[PDB]
RNA sequence: UUGGCACCUCGAUGUCGGCUCAUCGCAUCCUGGGGCUGUAGUCGGUCCCAAGGGUUGGGCUGUUCGCCCAUUAAAGCGGUACGCGAGCUGGGUUCAGAACGUCGUGAGACAGUUCGGUCCCUAUCCGUCGUGGGCGUAGGAAAUUUGAGAGGAGCUGUCCUUAGUACGAGAGGACCGGGAUGGACAUACCUCUGGUGUACCAGUUGUCGUGCCAACGGCAUAGCUGGGUAGCUAUGUGUGGACGGGAUAAGUGCUGAAAGCAUCUAAGCAUGAAGCCCCCCUCAAGAUGAGAUUUCCCAACUUCGGUUAUAAGAUCCCUCAAAGAUGAUGAGGUUAAUAGGUUCGAGGUGGAAGCAUGGUGACAUGUGGAGCUGACGAAUACUAAUCGAUCGAAGACUUAAU
C-alpha cells in the first residue's frame, strides 16, 4: 500500500484546532515567539492572500501594512508555533490568489465583508 | 552495523522540538530478510545479503520479472523465504548476528542515528555541457553564435589530441550516489517506514540502501 | 499525452474531427498514434452521452463538429443527436471500453502502422 | 568537413555490417489464409 | 537577494534617501545579501543637511529585503521594498530615527541598537 | 622580452585582444611545516620544505598593459602556434569611401589621426564524451560480489572560550587548545519558497459561425488577462570537505664512534606538513591473468561428421515508464492491474449550466465549495497486452593428489 504512507505517517502531527478560512478573510494570527527569556506571543493581523497545496504542508499567507510598508508573512498551517487563529472579518473576493493587492496601496486594496 | 533496504515513497515534512520544520523522505523498508551469510572462510570477506521485496513464485510460462525463475527459487529456498526482487550485500554489519532467514525489521534504527543512503540518480537522458556540467554559457547577444556549446576542447598542437576527462555532453544518467550523515527522525513500526531527514537520490518507488555512517 | 506532430490547435482540430467521424461511421481507419489519442477522446464523449442531461449536452458540443448523418428513410440527425441517442443506448450497462484498436500492416507511402479503431 | 582519405572497400564493408534488416513477425492465421504479421489483423488473403 | 548596483531606500535619518551597493562584504565571491548582512554602498539621493552627503561611501546593514528570509519553523517574511540603515562601523547606526518595520533576524547579529530605535519588529 | 640568424611553410602554417573550456611548470600569492632575526607580545623580516586546493568584482582604455574604486586568507608568475576562431565575437589592425594635420609641383604618401566597412565548411580518420552489437573467459544459465586498477574529491574565513591570561613600563596582546558558525565549491532532491507548466480552471476584446435568445465554437502570439497539478527546475531545500592511520620533506633530536674529545649519522634510534600512501566517494575480471560465492539445467540419433530437437534460460512480438536519440534499462503480457476507459479521490480553479428570486436595467442572490479538471492516488478486467515463433548446454586434454 503506497498511497496511505504519505498520509498515515504524517497524520499525528496535523492539527484540528484551527478555524475555517479562505483568501480574502482577515485573520488575527497568534504566533508565539521564544527568545532566551520567555515564550512571548505576538499577534499578526492581516488579510489572507494565498492558501496552497494540501497535507501537513498546507501553507497560508497573510498581508499587513506596518509603517507604510506592506509585510507578507507565510506560515505552515499545522505548525505548533501558532497558538490561535481568529477570523476577524470575512471577505468578498473572486480569486483564490490575491496577488493584485501587492501593487494596490491605500484604499484601493480594500476587501469587502461576507 | 544496521543496514536495511527500502524504496522511496516520496517527501513530506515534520515539526520537531520548538516547532522546527524539518524535511523528510519516507522510505518503506518493508519485508527485508537475511538471505545469505558470507564468510571469509568461503569467500574472503564477511557480509550478509538482504533481499528486499518479495515477488511471486515460479510460473511455467512467465514472461516478465515479477515471477521468479528457478535459480531465484532455489536461492531463496536455502533460507526459508519468498523470492525477493532486490538483493544487496551489507558488509559493514556484524556477521555474527543475523541468522539466515531473519526478518530484519524497521526497528534496527532509533530516531537520531546518522546514516548513509545509497541510490541511483534520476536520469535525465542525453544532456549538453552546460546542463551535464556546470558550464558558463556564451553571450546571448552582441553578435555571438556561441551559446550552449562546450568551449575549446584542447590546446593547438602541443597536445594535438583531446585529453580525457574533457567534460563533453552525453548521458546525465542515473548512477549510484550516496548522501552522507543524514538523520533518522521517526520510525513507524506498524507502517514499516523510516523518515530520513532530507532528500535521497532516485525517483519515487526506487531503491535505497540505508546503512549507518562510516564517519 | 502525444503531440502527433502538430500545433496545440492543429492537434485539437484534428482530434475532434477524428472523433466525430468515429461517431458517424463507427469504425475508421487511421494511424496507430492518432488512434491511441482519439481513443481517450471519444470514450470521454460517450461518458457524456450516458449522462444525457442538458449540462453535458453542452459539453459534448464543445468537441463534436457540426456533421449531419443521413440516416435510413431519409431522416437526418446530427452527430450530437446520434451520440446521445444511439451510442448512449448501446453502452448503458458497460463501464468502460467503448472502443477497440485492431492493428494492421504498414502503409505503402510510409511505414505508418495502419489501425482500424472500432466502436465497441 | 571533407574526407582526408578515401575509405577502402574493406573499411566500407566493415561499417555497414550493422546496416541490415530483420525478418518480420510471420505468425500463421489459424482461421484462414497465409502468414500475418504478429499482433496484426489481416486485410487481404487471410481471415484475421 | 541584494547584489552589486541595487538601489535601496535608506531607512533612517542618517542623511540618505537612496543608496546603491558596491560590494557585499563577507567572503570572496559573495554575490547576494539578505537581512543582517552588511553592505558597502554609495548614497545617490541624499537629504540636504544631515550627516552623509551624495557621493560618500558608507557601510550599511540590510533591513527588510523584498525577497525576505526563512525561519527555522518554516515561516517566511517578505516586504514591499528593499531598505537599509547606514551604520557606524561598530554595528551601531548613524541616525536615531529608524523608519519602517525591521525583520527579527538581525537581533542575533548584534544590531540591538537598530532594533531599539525602530518600529514594531516582525 | 627585445633582438640576431634565415632552417620549415608564399600551388596559404590565416587574424591582436576578449569570450568559452582548460591544462602544465614552481623561481610559492594565500593556506601547511621549519631556521634565523637588529623575533617582548602583537606584527613582521628573511630563508628553507611543499603544486593539495584556492587565487574577486567594478571604473577608464580596442587595448595587452596600466591606473583607480571596492573587497579578499590571498587577489602568484610562467608554458601550452604570445593555449584555444573547421569553439564564439571582430573593438584593435593591411582593403576599397571620406576628412584633418603633415609631406610632395603632382598623382599621392604617412604608419599621424578620425568616421564607415561581408568572419566559408553537411566531421572521413585520429582523439574525446556517451552508448549498443559480436566473440572470448573449456558445460550452459540466473543472481550477488572481490578489487588489480582508474577517476573524483582535497579551499578557507569569522566569532566565542581558554584569557585580558602569557608578554609588556604602558599601550597593547598571544601560542596551544577547545567550541560555534560562514564564504566559495561540489552534489542530491522538489517537502517548503519560487519559476515554468501551449490537452487545467476562470475573466475578457474584436469578428465569423452553430436559424435566433441563452449557451458555446473558430481565428486574432496560447487573442489577451488571472491563476495553476504532474514533470523539469534554483535563486529553494538537504548533505559534503572531515577526521584518523602509516611513510616522509625541510627541520628537530637521542645514542654513537670513526677522530680517547666533540659529533643528528657513519652503524642505530626517534620526531616531524594542507604534501605522499591509505582512510572517503564513484567506476571497474575484455584484470585475454578474463576472479569468487549461491542457485538452476543435464541428448539422443549418431562416418556423433553433424543433424534433429530441446533444458535451465532467454528473445521476437505486444501493453508501458522510475528509462530513454536509437537501441539498451526497468514495469507488464490473461493464473494479467501493463496502459487506456470507468468509478472514487488528491491537488487546481473559485461558485457551472439550467432554474428561481430581486432589480426598469446592466446585473445580483439562491439552488450549491458548485461545476470542471492533462500527466497524481486507489479500485475495477470494460478495451487492448492474441495465437504463436526463434535462440539456447551436453561439459577437451595433460599431470598431480584423491
Amino acid at each position: 500500500t503506497n498511497h496511505k504512507l504519505i498520509e498515515a505517517v504524517t497524520k499525528s502531527q496535523l492539527r484540528t484546532d484551527l478555524p475555517s478560512f479562505r483568501p480574502g478573510d482577515t485573520l488575527r494570527v497568534h504566533v508565539r515567539i521564544i527568545e532566551g527569556t520567555r515564550e512571548r506571543i505576538q499577534v499578526f493581523e492581516g488579510v489572507v492572500i494565498k492558501r496552497r497545496g494540501g497535507g501537513v504542508s498546507e501553507t497560508f499567507t497573510v498581508r499587513k501594512i506596518s509603517s507604510g510598508v506592506g509585510v507578507e508573512r507565510t506560515f505552515p498551517l499545522h505548525t505548533p508555533k501558532i497558538e490561535k487563529i481568529e477570523v476577524k472579518r470575512r471577505g468578498k473576493v473572486r480569486r483564490a490568489k490575491l496577488y493584485y493587492l501587492r501593487s494596490l496601496r491605500g484604499k484601493a486594496a480594500r476587501i469587502q465583508e461576507i | 552495523t544496521k543496514g536495511i533496504l527500502g524504496r522511496k515513497i516520496g517527501m513530506t515534512q515534520v515539526f520537531g522540538e520548538n516547532g522546527e520544520l524539518i524535511p523528510v523522505t519516507v522510505v518503506e523498508a518493508k519485508e527485508n530478510v537475511v538471505l545469505q551469510k558470507k564468510t571469509v572462510e568461503v569467500d574472503g570477506y564477511n557480509a550478509i545479503q538482504v533481499g528486499f521485496e518479495d515477488k511471486k513464485a515460479y510460473k511455467k510460462d512467465a514472461k516478465s520479472n515479477k515471477y521468479a525463475n528457478k535459480p531465484a527459487e532455489g536461492h531463496a529456498k536455502k533460507a526459508d523465504a519468498a523470492p525477493k526482487r532486490f538483493i544487496r550485500e551489507f558488509r559493514n554489519v556484524d556477521v555474527d548476528a543475523y541468522e539466515v532467514g531473519q526478518e530484519v525489521s524497521v526497528d534496527t534504527f532509533v530516531a537520531g542515528d546518522v546514516i548513509d543512503v545509497t541510490g541511483v540518480s534520476k536520469g535525465k537522458g542525453f544532456q549538453g555541457a552546460i546542463k551535464r556540467h556546470g558550464q558558463s554559457r556564451g553571450p546571448m547577444s552582441h553578435g555571438s553564435h556561441f551559446h550552449r556549446a562546450p568551449g575549446s576542447v584542447g590546446m593547438a598542437s602541443d597536445a594535438s589530441r583531446v585529453f580525457k576527462g574533457q567534460k563533453m555532453p552525453g548521458r546525465m544518467g542515473g548512477n549510484t550516489v550516496t548522501v552522507q550523515n543524514l538523520e533518522v527522525v521517526q520510525v513507524d513500526t506498524e507502517n514499516k517506514v523510516i523518515l530520513v531527514k532530507g532528500n535521497v537520490p532516485g525517483p519515487k518507488k526506487g531503491l535505497v540502501e540505508i546503512r549507518t555512517s562510516i564517519k | 499525452y502525444r503531440k502527433l506532430g502538430r500545433t496545440s490547435d492543429q492537434r485539437k482540430a484534428m482530434l475532434r474531427d477524428l472523433a466525430t467521424s468515429l461517431i458517424i461511421s463507427e469504425r475508421i481507419e487511421t494511424t496507430e498514434a492518432r488512434a491511441k489519442e482519439v481513443r481517450s477522446v471519444v470514450e470521454k464523449l460517450i461518458t457524456l452521452g450516458k449522462k444525457g442531461d442538458l449540462a453535458s449536452r453542452r459539453n459534448a458540443a464543445k468537441t463534436l463538429r457540426n456533421v449531419e448523418i443521413l440516416n435510413e428513410d431519409e431522416t437526418t440527425q446530427t452527430a450530437l443527436q446520434k451520440l446521445f441517442g444511439e451510442i448512449a443506448e448501446r453502452y448503458t450497462e458497460r463501464q468502460g471500453g467503448y472502443t477497440r484498436i485492431l492493428k494492421q500492416g504498414p502503409r505503402r507511402g510510409d511505414g505508418a502502422e495502419s489501425v482500424i479503431i472500432e466502436l465497441v | 568537413a571533407v574526407p582526408k582519405r578515401r575509405t577502402s572497400k574493406t573499411r566500407k564493408n566493415k561499417r555497414r555490417t550493422h546496416f541490415k534488416i530483420s525478418v518480420p513477425g510471420m505468425t500463421e492465421c489459424p482461421n484462414c489464409g497465409e502468414y500475418k504479421l504478429s499482433h496484426r489483423v489481416c486485410k487481404n488473403c487471410g481471415s484475421y | 537577494m541584494i547584489q552589486q548596483e541595487t538601489r535601496l531606500k535608506v531607512a533612517d535619518n542618517s542623511g540618505a534617501r537612496e543608496v546603491l551597493t558596491i560590494k557585499v562584504l563577507g567572503g570572496s565571491g559573495r554575490k547576494t545579501a539578505n537581512i543582517g548582512d552588511v553592505i558597502v554602498c554609495t548614497v545617490k539621493n541624499a537629504t540636504p543637511g544631515g550627516v552623509v552627503k551624495k557621493g560618500d561611501v558608507v557601510k550599511a546593514v540590510i533591513v527588510r529585503t523584498k525577497s525576505g528570509v526563512r525561519r527555522n519553523d518554516g515561516s517566511y517574511i517578505k516586504f514591499d521594498e528593499n531598505a537599509c540603515v547606514i551604520i557606524r562601523d561598530d554595528k551601531g547606526p548613524r541616525g536615531t530615527r529608524i523608519f519602517g518595520p525591521v525583520a527579527r533576524e538581525l537581533r542575533e547579529g548584534n544590531f540591538m541598537k537598530i532594533v531599539s530605535l525602530a518600529p514594531e519588529v516582525l
